[PDB]
RNA sequence: AAGCAGCUUUACAGAUCAAUGGCGGAGGGAGGUCAACAUCAAGAACUGUGGGCGCCUAUAGAACUUAUAACGAACAUGGUUCUUGCCUUUUACCAGAACCAUCCGGGUGUUGUCUCCAUAGAAACAGGUAAAGCUGUCCGUUACUGUGGGCUUGCCAUAUUUUUUGGAAC
């Protein structure tokens, strides 16, 4: 019943660290806090750290404006 | 093999071959079963859809092509044509389209508008999972349409309302546009007022604005989809449709609930639709055809033919409307948006028979609704709920007169079920039947061979396994919206023609379902129709069409129902085992509630209205009325062993009153005392229980000072203002004829007066009403309320003055009713009292001393 | 046009998504963009196990990534 | 062009001239236009009045088709004791419902029953004006372009000067209902036919009413 | 393109497959509906019979005229 | 723009064979078709491009991933194509 | 609903100025209280009789419809048989029934005439039926351009998940 835009807004209020899977790319999964998003669901992530699946390390990416089209799977971690 | 058989059927715009391929899918078949009050345009609207679908009808002449005389396609009967009404259901199978060009096939059924035919309307509701209630503007929302809304809500059937005869308010009334929109606000206001759980309007695709005589049906979404889809982008067009209807205004791109100081208040239905419509009419009858032709070539993209330009004003207007409002895809769209298969169909089929779990997919299970004569041959109108039905298959059939017996037989769980072969299958096309190899789920079809097994309504099934026979649920007998109390005794004038007449009556019981035919042992036949005109159609159809015989016909009579007034003063043992049964009238609301487990029952009874936990706890049963048990000796399980038998003898006791041997109504029987002898033999025990039960209940009423109950036609009348007093005078001409509320119909001179007239007093009361009103009034007699009132006067009156050839005084009435009913049933043989019911002698002396 | 998922509401549905991805979760929300809100987000890893990624923290997945969904 | 030619076989008219002829012909055309007003004065109803030997008090009385001989001899059926006498079931009912109220009718034509009640309002006032005889009516994409005004905009008034005359003429009887038609000989025009087909108004001299009955007699015959 | 109605068309999609059939109708998106359309891949070899079909205007690459109208 | 979509609308209740972008084919009765080409089938049998076959009950697949849908030949003559 | 382009035409300058292809034409249009001649509700499975190819065109012979209200929004008059009063005879009859007939009139369709309105022409030739460009030849513009009209069309507004502004490349 909860619409996905207001659900993403709920993750925005909760601020919990968010794991995002990208589109047609299984190698990298980005982690970090959601500081905001737009109506296009382009999300600016805070404390972004890569998570290569190819034992999981990462390089801290800082804050990011991430285009919603590549955004596939939004979760918390 | 049947290719040479047809040759008659008219070629249809869509091919008929694809329609059955569409019929193979249960999702694509919606049954409309259009409904509405008398002369609402039903048969004419169905005619619009038939002419719409087919190419060229062979039975339409040039005159009905111009539209002077409205073509009624779906009534092929001689009487239906001459008498001008509809009688028997004849629908159509029409592949139709929405605003989306998606084509859903539809089975239409036109139920007659006159109320005495409401039996066919009940068959239409049970048949159709959707309902189009066709409402006249000037008649407003009548009480009949109210009964159709409440009735369709009762059996859980979707409703899509068609407001009809706009061209009447526009021409006859000549309503100013704003005032006419106020009229529509009044119609829809009452509509949503009587519909509890739904909101109907032009938005949401429910209300359908139509005029059948001039042949156009449109919905605001269809209309905007036509002529506003050019200017409006696809983005805002949907919301724009949703906001059209009311409490909004427009100037330029601006919307306010207030007129915002503009010179004109046109609440966006007036201005955007209703005003263009009015200008279409006024210009059509008025404006010069050259510049009008220029408008149609400009605005609506309409090109008029020279032959069209040369038409008379009315046919030309009809033609212009058929060009502006194109072939009707809007009404079908409203049909689709109205009906949702889930949340309904399962609820429906659960309401018609029993709540249960789905249906076995293998077995074929179909309701047999109505037996129709069509080409002069016996047919059967059958709706397939599950499974596929093949031509030449052997199928089981059960008249719904035996249903609950079989269901109890399964609750205690070869076959007694008579089987018949399907000779042919057809899809009703109106004037033609289109034969089809096989019938599928969720559609309405005709079958020749079924008609012999069942009296009126049946269940039709073929199982592939016995566990299905365990899992089959059977349809309850059809509940006819109105009970038929109108009574006429028939005899053939030549008694030697009696046997053939018998066959005729059988056919009648099949062809007219709501007729209740009773065969009296005195040889005088009895027929119960809903009302005057329905029984008349019965007679003309019976004599001319089926069995041609000179038939003597008694004056119209009624069914009386015996009852009790006060409480039985004495509890009388009854022997040939001595039972004394006390009687008492039902509560007022208890009756109305009754006409329309044990812990829930006692809670509903007691809770809802006054009872004692012992009484409400000990209620044994209810029928048609309620048998109760209140001794202190209930302790033995004996009364539980014989309880079923007591309910049986109670059935035979209630089916025949002590006075006229007529159904007992509104009477509660509480058992005060039941004696059992020392020795017990179950055969003589029970077989001596039944007569003591019947005699017991008779003594029950007679000690209660019984009263007769006459039925009451509820009367709906439409008159004008100046002619109102005359009608009232008529109401003083009859013993009955109470007037209750005089309803002003908005924007029309017609005052619709409600009333109640007893069926004895009302004979041709419609006709006398019309002659007295010089055709400006209209009367309708509708008894579905099953309301009974006491005829004034006391039964068991030794001295009452009854004029032989003249009507009797008021206070003596019930006495002559009892006498004359007893004689017509030959009960008199010459005040029943208690003597034949064994007050005995010494005890009879004692009651005479009191 | 709002897609009608109403018959999938509060039901366990198995999405398949671009990149040979397979999700299983109970439907919660949706929209005209068809983006889905799932509860009890369950990844199907390459072979044997099925990773339960989200329990009460649910999830949202963009629409166009969806190959399909089964009930 | 209004007529077929010099042979003068056909005629076609415009609205206003036909309206003129109508307002001139009001004295000779009593405006009986309501069909429901004819109840029991249909030709069907008179034929049934002949076959049933039942005379509407306004209608003509005829010789019975079948001489009245009674073979009943009072069987058990329709006996004085059996039936209930309440309603007078006078002749009007017998011509109303031919089969039900009457026993053994022969060669009886089914009547029309009725059309819907006529709500027509004749003006005596602008076109499309609210009649004081009517009952009062109780009551209870926001952007768009600057264009898109409702259909038939710029058409100015909704009611043209002739539209009242158009609506009043739309309900006119067979003669005036049409803007075209065939020619009929003066021999073939019945002007006085529409006068005796009406219900005779009360307080006519009895001789006048008898004249109505005779005219109806010849007509139905 | 309306001029091209009913002509047998040989169409090639983004997946490299060739579909042959009479074009019954199209739209703005170039969604085509093909009568008795047959599938083919390698070339005749590896051919299949779809029948009446509708191909999307997004995955289509190009189409060419095949045979005569009827 | 009417015919291609409106056709897929009229295909409800008809056995259809979807082929998708990945190549897995879904055959079965079409329960519902949204105007955006998002389609919903019941009684679906699936064939993977590698040849793997499974049977499934309720499937709902987006428009954007549909390679094409094949509908039965009964619709060859339908009121849609009549102008 | 403007403009652009496409389509159809068009007054046309045109390619060809050939074989073509399209649309029309190979016997006008109104009118006449102008004639003559045929018929006069539409159906029709089904059959038969013929043509055109189990289907349409033409006919009658039953089924199975209502003629209906109204070849005519009118409606007279006789004849025959039956019944009712005059009655008792020829008339003449009052009032009905059934079946016939006479008259007043009308739509058509075919032709013939007799008056208004027209301008290409190819309205030329040969085949036959109950009918006609019905067929074959045939000719007018012309089948490919630009100016001028109309629309049956798309743009004049969409780069943010479901289509066209690609998640490809390798
Ligand atoms: N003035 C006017 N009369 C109409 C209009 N539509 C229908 N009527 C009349 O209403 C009558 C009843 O319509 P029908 O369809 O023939 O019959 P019905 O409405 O089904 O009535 P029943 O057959 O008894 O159920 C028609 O005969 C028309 O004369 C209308 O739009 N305007």
């Amino acid at each position: 019943m909860v619409p996905p835009i207001n659900c993403i807004f709920n993750f925005l209020q909760q601020q919990t660290p968010v794991t995002i899977w990208l589109f047609e790319q299984i190698g990298i999964r980005i982690k970090g806090k959601i500081v905001g998003f737009d109506e296009f669901m382009n999300v600016v992530i805070d404390e972004a750290v890569e998570i290569p699946v190819n034992v999981e390390k990462g390089t801290p990416l800082g804050k990011i404006l991430l285009k919603g089209d590549n955004i596939t799977l939004i979760t918390s971690a | 093999i049947f290719t040479q058989l047809k040759k008659n059927i008219p070629k249809t715009r869509y091919n008929r071959d694809y329609m059955l391929s569409m019929a193979n899918i249960p999702e694509r078949i919606i049954n409309v079963g259009v409904i509405g009050p008398l002369h609402s345009g039903k048969t004419s609207l169905m005619d619009l859809l038939v002419i719409d679908s087919h190419k060229r009808i062979p039975d339409m002449s040039k005159n009905v092509e111009l539209g002077w005389k409205p073509l009624r396609y779906l009534d092929n009967l001689k009487q239906e044509i001459d008498r001008g009404l509809s009688i028997k259901l004849n629908g159509s199978t029409l592949l139709c389209t929405d605003l989306e060009s998606k084509s859903r096939m539809i089975n239409f059924l036109d139920a007659p508008g006159h109320v005495n035919f409401m039996d066919e309307t009940a068959v239409a509701l049970a048949a159709s999972d959707l309902v189009l209630i066709v409402i006249d503007v000037v008649e407003g929302v009548t009480f009949v349409v109210e009964q159709l809304i409440k009735q369709s809500i009762k059996n859980n059937v979707a409703m899509c309302f068609v407001i009809n005869k706009l061209d009447r308010l526009i021409l006859d009334l000549k309503l100013p546009p704003m005032d006419a929109y106020l009229k529509l606000n009044h119609i829809i206001a009452n509509i949503n007022s009587f519909t509890k759980g739904n909101v109907f309007s032009p938005i949401d695709n429910n209300i359908i604005f139509a005029s059948t005589k001039l042949g156009f049906t449109f919905t605001i979404k269809e209309f905007v989809s036509y002529y506003y889809a050019h200017s409006i982008p696809s983005s805002k067009i949907d919301d724009f449709t949703t906001r059209l209807w009311g409490s909004v205004y427009y100037h330029k791109g601006n919307f306010r609930t207030k007129p915002f100081e503009n010179v004109e208040k046109y609440p966006t239905f007036v201005e955007f639709i209703l005003i263009p419509l009015y200008k279409i009419f006024s210009y059509a009858l008025s404006m010069e055809k050259d510049k009008l032709k220029n408008l149609l070539r400009s605005n609506f993209r309409v090109n008029l033919s020279q032959e069209a330009l040369q038409y008379d004003p009315q046919p030309f207007l009809k033609h212009v409307l058929q060009l502006i409002f194109r072939q009707q895809t809007g009404l079908v769209d409203a049909i689709t948006r109205c009906y949702q298969p889930f949340e309904l169909f399962d609820n429906k089929t659960a309401h018609l028979s029993i709540p249960g779990k789905s249906t076995p997919e293998g077995t074929l299970w179909a309701h047999v609704l109505k037996t129709v004569d069509y080409g002069g041959a016996e047919w059967s109108l059958v709706r397939i709920y599950s499974g596929l039905l093949k031509r030449g298959d052997t199928v089981r059939i059960l008249d719904t007169s035996q249903s609950e017996s079989r269901q109890k037989r399964q609750l205690h769980d070869d076959d007694e079920t008579p089987s018949c072969e399907v000779e042919e299958i057809g899809l009703l096309g109106g004037r033609y039947v289109y034969p089809v190899h096989e019938a599928h789920k969720g559609q309405i079809v005709l079958i020749k061979g079924i008609s012999s097994a069942y009296i009126k309504s049946a269940t039709l099934y073929s199982v592939k396994s016995k566990e299905d026979m365990k899992q089959l649920k059977f349809f309850k007998p059809l509940d006819y919206i109105t009970e038929a109390v109108f009574k006429i005794v028939l005899q053939p004038l030549l008694p030697r023609e009696l046997p053939k007449l018998l066959d005729a009556l059988n056919k009648i019981s099949k062809y007219y379902p709501g007729v209740i035919i009773k065969v009296e042992e005195s040889g005088e036949h009895v027929i119960l129709g809903n009302g005057e005109l329905y029984m008349d159609c019965l007679l003309y159809d019976l004599r001319a069409s089926y069995a041609k015989i000179e038939i003597k016909i008694s004056d119209p009579l009624t069914v009386f129902s015996e009852s009790c007034s006060n409480e039985s003063f004495a509890s009388i043992p009854v022997s040939n085992l001595s039972i004394s049964v006390a009687a008492e009238p039902m509560d007022s609301k208890m009756i109305q509630d009754l006409s329309r487990n044990p812990r829930k029952l006692s809670k509903i009874l007691r809770t809802e209205y006054g009872w004692d936990s012992l009484a409400s706890r000990n209620v044994w049963s209810f029928y048609n009325l309620i048998n109760d048990t209140l001794p202190d000796e209930i302790s033995p399980e004996l009364l539980s062993k014989y309880k079923e038998q007591i309910i049986q003898g109670f059935y035979w006791a209630v089916k025949e009153g002590p006075l006229a041997e007529e159904p007992i109504y509104g009477v509660q029987y509480k058992l005060l005392s039941i004696s059992v002898p020392s020795d017990v033999n179950i055969d003589v025990m029970k077989s001596q229980i039944i007569p003591l039960m019947k005699k017991a209940c008779y003594v029950g009423l007679l000690t209660a000072i019984p009263i007769l109950l006459e039925p009451i036609y509820e009367v709906d009348i439409t008159v004008h203002a100046p002619l109102l007093p005359i009608v009232e005078e008529l109401m003083k001409k009859r013993r009955g004829s109470r007037i209750y509320k005089t309803i002003k119909v908005a924007g029309t001179p017609l005052l619709e007066v409600r009333g109640q007239v007893p069926v004895i007093e009302s004979a041709g009361f419609e006709t006398d009403l019309r002659l007295s009103t010089n055709g400006l009034g209209m009367c309708q007699l509708y008894f579905w309320h099953k309301i009974w009132r006491k005829v004034p006067g006391d039964v068991l009156d030794k001295d009452a003055f009854i004029p032989k050839l003249k009507p009797a005084p008021i206070n003596s009435l019930s006495r002559d009713f009892v006498m004359k009913t007893r004689r017509r049933k030959g009960i008199s043989t010459g005040g029943p009292t208690l003597e034949k019911y064994i007050s005995a002698e010494l005890y009879a002396q004692l009651r005479e001393n009191g | 046009s709002t897609p009608e998922l109403k018959k999938y509401m509060d039901k366990k549905i198995l999405l398949n998504i671009n990149g040979s991805r397979k999700v299983a979760g109970i439907l919660r929300g949706y929209d005209i963009f068809l983006n889905v809100v799932l509860d009890d987000a369950m990844e199907i890893n390459g072979e044997d196990p099925a990773n339960n990624h989200q329990l009460g923290l649910q999830t949202v997945i963009r629409g166009n990534s969806i190959i399909s969904l089964e009930a | 062009k209004k007529v077929n030619g010099t042979s003068y076989k056909k005629w076609s008219f415009d609205l206003p001239e036909m309206s003129n002829l109508y307002r001139l012909s009001t004295p000779l055309r009593d405006e009986v236009t309501d069909k429901n007003y004819y109840y029991l004065f249909d030709k069907k109803s008179f034929f049934n009045g002949k076959a049933l030997n039942n005379a509407i008090p306004g209608g003509p009385k005829f010789e019975p088709l079948y001489p009245r001989e009674e073979e009943e001899d009072y069987n058990e059926f329709n006996s004085i004791d059996r039936v209930i006498f309440r309603v007078p079931i006078r002749s009007e009912y017998k011509v109303a419902f031919p089969h039900l109220y009457n026993s053994r009718p022969r060669s009886v034509r089914i009547p029309w029953y009725n059309n819907p009640v006529s709500c027509i309002i004749q003006n005596d006032t602008p076109a499309l004006f609210f009649d004081p005889s009517l009952n009062p009516i109780p009551h209870f994409d926001f952007t768009l372009p600057e264009d898109f005004a409702p259909l038939l905009a710029e058409e100015e008034e909704l009611i043209l000067p002739n539209t009242k005359d158009a609506m009043s003429l739309y309900h006119s009887p067979f003669p005036f209902n049409r803007t075209k038609g065939k020619m009929v000989r003066a021999q073939d025009v019945a002007l006085a036919k529409k006068w005796f087909l009406q219900h005779p108004d009360e307080e006519y001299p009895v001789k006048v009413k008898v004249s109505y009955q005779k005219l109806l007699k010849n007509y139905v015959l | 393109l309306a001029n091209l109605i009913d002509y047998k068309l040989r169409v090639l999609t983004q997946d490299g497959r060739v579909y042959i059939g009479q074009l019954m109708a199209f739209d703005k998106h170039m969604n085509l509906v093909l009568n008795e359309c047959i599938e083919e891949r390698v070339p005749k070899v590896e051919k299949r019979v779809l029948g009446l079909t509708i191909l999307r205007g997004e995955q289509i690459l190009s189409t060419v005229v095949e045979d005569k109208p009827l | 723009n009417g015919i291609p979509v409106k056709l897929l609308n009229e295909a409800q209740g008809h056995i259809v064979s979807l082929e998708l972008t990945t190549g897995a084919t879904y055959r079965g009765k079409l329960v519902e078709s949204e105007d955006s080409m998002n389609v919903q089938l019941r009684d679906v049998i699936a064939t993977e491009p590698q040849g793997a076959v499974t049977h499934m009950d309720q499937i709902f697949v987006r428009g954007s991933q549909i390679k094409f849908i094949v509908v039965p030949d009964l619709l060859k003559n339908a009121p849609l194509f009549k102008k």
